[PDB]
């Protein structure tokens, strides 16, 4: 690094640079770097300590010479995927090292030329995929890595956890939002502030997570093989763990900055995963996405005063997609039939207006199922709040007496002053508290209906006698 | 006693058991009174010298209106209440003493009727969540002595029973058909 | 490290572990065991003064923490002020004190801390309720409900406050490996490795003074080499130690010190001066057990790792884990805890943070009722001037009268 | 809540409060009353702890009252919608961006005037708890601060005070109504639209109330609705108002 | 099982404990949610089948199936149900208890073709359904069964005798194969 930073500011203002020299010195780096991190597959316990600066010496010699060779662009390239997949291993100091050499390179491939942009494209692919790979998330810690099941000569020091996809969510909300990081790397070199400064890092970024998330959707293969809904098992287990930790990875990225670069993607990736889902109906995957997406549509009004054309385009695709997932679900179960509902309390008021009817009994299915699955609840009061506040009231009028008595189950789960005058995810409180205040928020007009004369001649069987006479007649024998 | 210790605690209550039969009524109510607060202890053999001591004062105090002084009195009744609050004693085997021990044909009658007039006795505002099935027990344990209760319900088997045809279509069949 | 100031806050008349500046005061010293950070004081001139100058106050520790001591040449003057306690032993303490002729007696019991020869704690019982002083201890989980004096009755006793040590109480250190597990590791490297040539030697370098004789005597009852030592007249009252150590150099397996033995062995050269026997040079590999290092790995790591050629490390601590350390809390459950030592990385309120949700602090209390008083608003701004038309309205209610009196 | 002054309820609450008993049934049928007394005294942390255990013990009840007791649970559930406005109004005096601009306020009385009880179901308490609560929380309100807010303060309670008045016109209360109206005749004369909606609400009054009379009372009280209602001096208003 | 042991040996056509048990195992088999309460209760259709027929003379079975017309009665109105979880299970009951009714030889020939008309318009039906439900499967399944029966007892279907009228067939005194 010193030898890198002395030719730097020598060569810089002398104007002695000469390409016979500068490809040999990438050469040598390029070499050394392979031979150190990629072909030693061996315990690195320092090498990934001081990759960083072997990964910034690399890029400002690479500003330098202009004809690159072909040849040593896989080695960097892959070079660059194994530095992303050595992330976790760092301290929250050495993760920053880490983004600012990442974004130094990324710097030093974004002002050569198209054939070195399509390397910033296949890394960011490489990784995502390498990212993509690691284990699933369990509801609780495997079995492996559990409580008290330590192997015998095992020691549980430091980051002893295997990783995963909420590992590289840190570095890649960084690779993102790398506005100060960039100015702190062209104010440090002199060469820096000299090539074209690509302040629109971030955006090429966006856009290239998202074709890339695209490109791994359409290469995978759902396709499940083998009462019915019991003997079905995926065709790859591998393509199936990877497009659950790829839609993780999206609901953890996609709404960075304000979905601000995620408006022109909406009609593309909502058409692709409308594909999908429509070709493989059985996935919930597809419908997570599909709810990501259309909340981060809302979040940037994209649906607001639509009644481009491809905002037209995208409002009547959602709309006939909403009915069809409506339809279609009346026989899917827990896992499927909560992303169904998920999704279809997710979209905007804009499409629930045109009828209400065909979404009220997935708000009742929601409701009814929110006593045990809260976040079915949740969204279900969300949606509620929404079609509240937003939709007119005469259109919602008619409706309330079918959806407000479905959260009676809530309230249904000791002293008073008759008493001691004599004397002298979220819990479940909190959605009981949210209906309250659901029921508060809405006036006297309409928190009637929570307690209907059907709803009450529907609770009053359970109190009849099943029958009229008695007849199991037993003598206890004294 | 007051100090928090079991082995402390358990020999002061043996300390207490033994000099009890030797004490006047006076200082008998005045080393009870910290006695009684052991029914609230963790420690399940401390309870157990504590209802020992209790179930002994019972019964070496029953007499209501002979030896009337005020204070064998309010020993018997601190005695009877805190040995009825041991009738929802967290462990099972000192309840089933406790029980035992009020199941008894002195304290309480053999007669059904008779022990269903006296069960109203046992009752107390502190147990009153489990009151009901503490009478329901001190009532059905009568059954057990009773020569119907090893025979069995029904004579003949329904290998050579009759099945019973309801053929006849009574004010039933029009409710039955109107059900389905 | 001990950030321990020798002064408990219910028994401020007795000092544990330190005699440095407001210990000279004290009415009696206690002595944890024989590491020089638990020792800070012991050799100053201000108390080697005072203990010329009274006859009542004396070191209690345990009989090898005693051992230990007196071997020493520069704390031979507490021979005659050192009482040395059996473990499991509850002894009567006299509090005397020197000027006035007061006194006060109090209850120590010393518990096995199985951390080095003689290291115990020490369960203080008297006026101010129990305390406990666990310094530099070490227990697997499942233990602490073993230990039969911490028992009263089959349940825990009343504990106050304990002083526990918290060098690896961070989430860093989660789960150390037991003793045996890294002894077995050792061992099989060290056979592997000697039973090549009888001029293949291993070197032992142990930082501390004491907590690696297990590894010495459990390896030379293995492998039937003794360890070489640089002093080994400290454990001449215990057999069972001093017959596996020796001072001989023409030893395979050695656990000799030095401050500039790091040199020496890159320079293939044990700590002792001999490099050869016979002229036929010695093939040196190095095993450093230690803790510190494995607390700071950043992936899945083993016992035994090899840094080098010819070097090892061992995953080898005589202290809790955080793990262990988090459930003795847990079910010792005392009121309060404070920590006797804050780790490197970790600070003081972290440490207090993690140990505050295992005391018995399970007492929570409603808000004082905050009053209402002389609101805040003296004169009705809110009247009206009762300027009407009386027409257009009907007749006002007249004013109700109740005359009833009860 | 009105705007008097008497020391009688806080000091009763005073040495009620300090006492095992008193305190515990007042910490459980009254905490609404004590948050209010509270938000009364500049007190938003207690006003909210309060809030909080009202909302706990409102749910403690209807949890607890049988399915089959329809009107209990209509009774209890009638002060959801007054309990829910005062937890509002306690979160938005808390915050401090509200206090700069008038548009967080202009959104809350579009919210309030927006969310009236059943004009026909509800009965005149539920009502005057409401309108009693949002007039007391906008006086302290425009105790704060001080088209500006304070006009747009008296629009919104004068509207509040007529739809009242509606509601209890359409609920044959009319002694309440007329009671109503005379409170809001002094301040209907100060502007011009509201004289005119003032008159038609009184006309609305009497023309209900002329309904169960007898012919020769019907007559003496709709008689009085003639003068107010041809009168010539907003006739200039009626001639800009086609409504 | 002894519950259905016990009441299958009724001798009156509907009786009221047997409706009961008949219609609650039948409510059972078609819940759309659990599938182990389905699977028991096509074996418990397959007992009441099979305890039926064990307990009754083959002299008086001919004269008059008391319970087998009452269950085939039954899964005729759920096999024509608009709902698709009835068919499924009206097909899975049948799928349970062809090997039991295929080893009386008058319940063959009085209940074959009418189950077999009723099992076609069945799949007819469900034609609207999606191939995930398995309504098409389990109602080929019956009626490939339905076709083995015809095909081993061909020889007495081609007789003209007085079976059962299946549905949408004009009134005849007689059925056979030809028809
Ligand atoms: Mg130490
Ligand atoms: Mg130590
Ligand atoms: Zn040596």
């Amino acid at each position: 690094s010193i030898a890198i930073r002395g030719y730097g500011l020598f060569a810089g203002p002398c104007k002695v640079i000469n390409a016979k020299d500068v490809d040999f010195m990438y050469v040598e780096l390029i070499q050394r770097c392979k031979q150190m991190f990629l072909t030693q597959t061996d315990t690195g316990d320092d090498r990934v300590y001081q990759m960083p600066s072997f990964l910034q010496s690399v890029a400002s010699v690479l500003l330098y010479l202009d004809t690159v060779p072909e040849v040593y662009t896989p080695v960097l390239e892959h070079l660059v995927v194994m530095q992303i997949d050595s992330f976790p291993q760092y301290s929250p100091k050495m993760q920053l090292v880490c983004c600012r050499a990442i974004v130094k390179v990324f710097l030093a491939l974004a002002a050569k030329g198209p054939v070195l942009r399509n390397c910033i494209s296949t890394v960011v692919h490489q990784g995502l995929i390498r990212i993509c790979s690691k284990p699933v998330v369990l509801p609780k810690g495997p079995e492996s890595e559990s409580e008290d099941h330590r192997a015998s000569g095992e020691v549980r020091t430091g980051k002893w956890k295997v990783p995963t996809y909420k590992d590289y969510v840190d570095l890649f909300r960084h690779l993102l939002s790398s506005d100060q990081m960039m100015d702190s790397i062209l104010a440090d070199e002199a060469f820096f502030s000299v090539n074209s400064s690509s302040e629109s890092l971030n955006h090429l970024l966006y856009d290239e997570f998202v074709k890339s998330v695209l490109k791994i959707v359409e290469k995978l293969d759902l396709t499940l093989e083998i009462d019915p809904a019991a003997n079905l098992h995926p065709a790859k287990p591998k393509d199936f763990s990877a497009f659950i930790n790829l839609v993780e990875f999206c609901r953890e990225i996609l709404p960075e900055k304000q979905a601000e670069f995620f408006e022109p993607w909406v009609y593309s990736f909502s058409y692709e995963l409308i594909l999908q889902s429509t070709r493989l109906p059985l996935i919930s995957g597809f419908y997570k996405l599909l709810s990501i997406t259309v909340r981060n549509a809302k979040k940037i009004k994209y649906f607001e005063g639509v009644s481009d054309p491809e905002k037209y385009s995208c409002f009547a695709l959602f709309v006939k997609f909403g009915k069809e997932v409506a339809v279609k679900m009346k026989q899917y179960k827990d896992e499927l039939l909560a992303s169904c509902l998920t999704f279809l309390l997710s979209l905007p008021h804009n499409i629930i207006e045109l009828d209400v009817r065909a979404y009220v009994p997935a708000l009742q299915m929601a409701f009814k199922l929110g006593l045990s699955y809260t976040p079915l609840a949740e969204v279900g009061l969300n949606a509620l709040e929404e079609w509240s506040i937003y939709i007119d009231r005469h259109v919602m009028q008619p409706y309330y007496k079918d959806i407000l008595p479905c959260l009676d189950g809530y309230l249904k789960t000791n002293w008073e002053v008759s008493a001691l005058s004599r004397a002298a995810a979220i819990s479940l409180e909190e959605i009981r508290i949210r209906v309250v205040q659901m029921l508060g928020s809405l006036g006297g007009q309409i928190n009637k209906n929570l307690l209907t004369v059907t709803s009450s001649d529907e609770m009053m069987k359970s109190y009849v006698a099943w029958d009229r006479e008695k007849r199991l007649s037993f003598a206890v024998p004294f | 006693m007051r100090h928090r210790d079991d082995e402390r605690q358990k020999v002061c209550l043996d300390i207490i058991y033994k000099m009890m039969p030797k004490l006047k009524p006076v200082e008998l109510r005045e080393l009870l009174n910290p006695v009684v607060e052991f029914v609230s202890h963790p420690s399940t053999t401390c309870r157990e010298q504590m209802y020992n001591i209790l179930m002994w004062i019972h019964d070496n105090y029953r007499d209501p209106e002979s030896e009337t002084d005020n204070d064998s009195q309010e020993i018997f009744k601190l005695a009877k209440d805190v040995l009825i609050q041991g009738l929802i004693d967290e462990n099972p085997g000192l309840q089933l003493i406790i029980r035992n021990f009020w199941s008894h044909e002195t304290r309480l009658p053999s007669n059904t009727l008779d022990r269903l007039l006296a069960l109203n006795s046992l009752y107390s505002p502190k147990i009153e969540v489990h009151f009901l099935s503490l009478a329901t027990n001190f009532l059905l344990e009568m059954t057990s002595m009773s020569p119907d209760y090893p025979n069995p319900m029904f004579e003949h088997p329904l290998s050579e029973c009759e099945f019973q045809e309801y053929t006849i279509d009574s004010d039933w069949r029009f409710r039955s058909t109107v059900l389905t | 490290m001990s950030s321990f100031e020798g002064q408990m806050a219910e028994y401020p008349t007795i000092s544990i572990d330190r005699f440095d500046r407001e210990n000279l005061r004290a009415r009696a010293y206690f002595l944890s065991h024989c590491h020089k950070d638990h020792m800070k004081g012991l050799r100053a001139p201000t108390l080697k003064r005072r203990l010329e100058c009274s006859l009542k106050v004396y070191l209690y520790c345990s009989p090898v923490t005693k051992e230990l001591l007196l071997t020493s040449p520069k704390y031979r003057f507490w021979k005659k002020r050192i009482i040395s306690i059996e473990i499991e032993t509850p002894t009567q303490i006299s509090l005397v004190d020197e000027a006035s002729g007061e006194k006060e007696e109090i209850v120590v019991t010393l518990l096995p801390a199985g951390h080095c020869p003689g290291s115990v704690m020490f369960l203080f019982q008297g006026n101010n309720g129990t305390v406990l002083y666990t310094g530099d201890f070490r227990l697997a989980q499942g233990e602490a409900a073993r230990m039969e004096l911490l028992h009263s009755g089959g349940r825990v006793k009343d504990i106050q406050s304990v002083y526990l040590d918290t060098t690896f109480c961070d989430p860093r250190f989660y789960q150390i490996p037991s003793r045996e597990e890294c002894l077995s590791g050792v061992l099989e490297l060290v056979r592997s490795w000697i039973t090549r040539s009888p001029y293949h030697v291993v070197w032992l370098n142990c930082k501390a003074a004491y907590g690696y004789e297990y590894l010495f005597t459990n390896l030379s009852e293995e492998l039937g080499v003794q360890v070489h030592v640089n002093k080994l007249d400290m454990f001449r009252n215990m057999p069972e130690i001093l017959h596996h150590l020796t001072t001989d150099r023409n030893t395979q397996i050695h656990a000799c010190r030095h401050p500039k033995a790091e040199e020496y062995f890159q320079w293939s050269k044990l700590p002792c001066g001999i490099t050869s026997r016979n002229r036929i040079p010695l093939h040196i590999i190095s095993i450093k057990p230690s803790t510190m290092w494995f607390g700071e790995r950043s992936r899945k790591t083993n016992v035994i790792v090899r840094t080098g050629e010819s070097s090892y490390r061992a995953c080898f601590s005589f202290h809790s884990s955080y793990s262990e350390i988090k459930d003795f809390l847990s079910y010792l459950c005392p009121v309060n805890a404070y920590p006797n030592v804050i780790p490197v990385g970790t600070t003081m309120d972290k440490v207090v943070e993690i140990l505050k949700p295992l005391c018995r602090s399970s007492q929570s209390t409603e808000p004082k009722y905050k009053p209402l008083g002389k609101l805040k608003r003296a004169r009705t701004v809110h009247r009206d001037s009762e300027e009407e038309d009386d027409y257009l309205f009907d007749d006002p209610l007249p004013i109700p009268l109740r005359h009833k009196v009860p | 809540l009105q705007g008097e002054a008497d020391q009688s309820l806080l000091t009763f609450i005073d040495k009620a409060m300090h006492g095992e008993l008193q305190k515990a049934i007042l910490e459980l049928h009254y905490s609404q009353e004590l948050s209010l007394l509270y938000l009364l005294q500049d007190d938003v942390d207690r006003a909210k702890y309060y809030i909080q255990n009202g909302i706990q013990s409102f749910m403690q009840n209807y949890s607890s009252i049988d399915v089959l007791l329809h009107q209990s649970r209509l009774t209890k559930l009638q002060s959801v919608q007054a309990l829910t406005e005062i937890q509002e109004f306690i979160s938005f005096i808390s915050k401090q961006g509200n206090l700069s601009s008038q548009v967080p306020l202009k959104r809350l009385l579009n919210t309030w005037t927006n969310r009236y009880p059943d004009a026909k179901m509800d009965p005149m308490n539920i009502w005057d708890d409401i309108i009693t609560n949002r007039c007391f929380f906008l006086s302290k309100i425009e105790e704060k601060l001080t088209e500006d807010i304070s006009s747009l303060i008296r629009s919104c309670k004068f509207s509040m005070k007529m739809k009242m008045i509606d509601s209890a016109r359409k609920q044959n209360n009319f002694s309440l109504a007329m009671k109503l109206l005379k409170e809001l005749h002094k301040e209907s004369k100060t502007r011009d639209d509201w004289l005119v909606s003032w008159v038609q609400s009184y006309c609305r009054l009497s023309h209900c109330r002329s309904r169960s009379q007898g012919c020769s009372e019907q007559v003496l009280t709709v008689l009085k609705t003639v003068s107010l209602l041809d009168e010539n001096n907003v006739s200039s208003y009626l001639s800009k108002n086609i409504l | 099982m002894q519950l259905i042991h016990w009441f299958t040996n009724n001798k009156k056509f509907e009786s009221q404990d047997t409706v009961a048990l008949l219609e609650a195992i039948l409510d059972g088999i078609v819940d759309p949610v659990d599938s182990t309460l389905r699977d028991f209760c096509g074996r418990c259709i397959r007992e009441f089948l099979k305890w039926s027929i064990k307990q009754i003379t083959p002299q008086q079975q001919e004269k008059s199936p008391v319970n087998t017309k009452s269950l085939f009665k039954r899964l005729y109105s759920l096999a024509l149900h608009p709902n698709a979880f009835k068919r499924l299970g009206a097909s899975l009951a049948f799928n349970n208890i062809y090997r039991e009714f295929r080893e009386e030889e008058s319940l063959v020939e009085q209940f074959v073709f009418e189950a077999l008309v009723i099992y076609m318009e069945s799949l007819a039906l469900a034609h609207a359904d999606e191939k995930s439900l398995g309504t098409i499967q389990q109602c080929c399944d019956a009626i490939d069964h339905l076709c083995r029966i015809i095909e081993k007892k061909h020889v007495s279907l081609n007789k003209a005798k007085k079976r059962r009228l299946p549905r949408g067939f004009p009134p005849s005194a007689s059925l056979c194969l030809l028809d």
